[PDB]
C-alpha cells in the first residue's frame, strides 16, 4: 500500500495552503476556522475600534 | 459693526465644523495605508507560493 | 468650469466602467493558467502511458 507519505503529502498540501492564508492577511485568524472566538473577540473588538472613532 | 463680530464667531467655529466633519488626521491615515499596502505585497506573495502546492 | 467639473467626474466614472467592463484580475487569471498548465502536462503524461496499455 502507499505508505504514510501519502497522507503527508496530502496534509502537508494542506499545511502549506493554510500557512499561506495567514501570512496574506497578515493574520493568526483569518476565519473562524483559525480561532472562531478570536475573529468574534476582534469583531465586538471591530465595533469598538470604529464605534469609539 | 457688533453683528459682524458676532457672525465671525460663528463663521470661525462653522469653519470648525467642517473641518471636524470632513478633514481626516493625514498622520493616521498614512499609517493605514502602510499597513493596507505591507497586505498587498504579502497577498502576492502567498499566492505565488501557494501555486506551488 | 463648473461644466467641466461635471465632465470630469463622468469621465472619470467613465473609464472606471470600461476597466470594469473590460480589465480582468491578472492574479486570478493567472491561477487559471496554472491550473490549466498543469492539465496540459497531465494529459501528455497520460497519453503516453495510455501508448503502453
Amino acid at each position: 500500500a502507499a505508505i504514510n507519505s501519502h497522507r503527508v503529502l496530502k496534509f502537508q498540501n494542506e499545511e502549506v495552503s493554510k500557512n499561506m492564508e495567514k501570512l496574506s492577511s497578515g493574520m493568526r485568524i483569518n476565519r473562524a476556522g483559525d480561532d472562531a472566538s478570536g475573529l468574534a473577540v476582534s469583531e465586538k473588538m471591530r465595533t469598538q475600534v470604529n464605534g469609539l472613532r | 459693526e457688533h453683528a459682524a463680530k458676532g457672525l465671525m464667531n460663528a463663521y470661525e467655529n462653522t469653519q470648525a465644523s467642517e473641518s471636524r466633519i470632513r478633514d481626516a488626521d493625514m498622520a493616521e491615515e498614512t499609517v493605514a495605508f502602510t499597513k493596507n499596502q505591507i497586505l498587498v505585497q504579502s497577498g502576492t506573495a502567498m499566492l505565488a507560493q501557494a501555486n506551488v502546492r
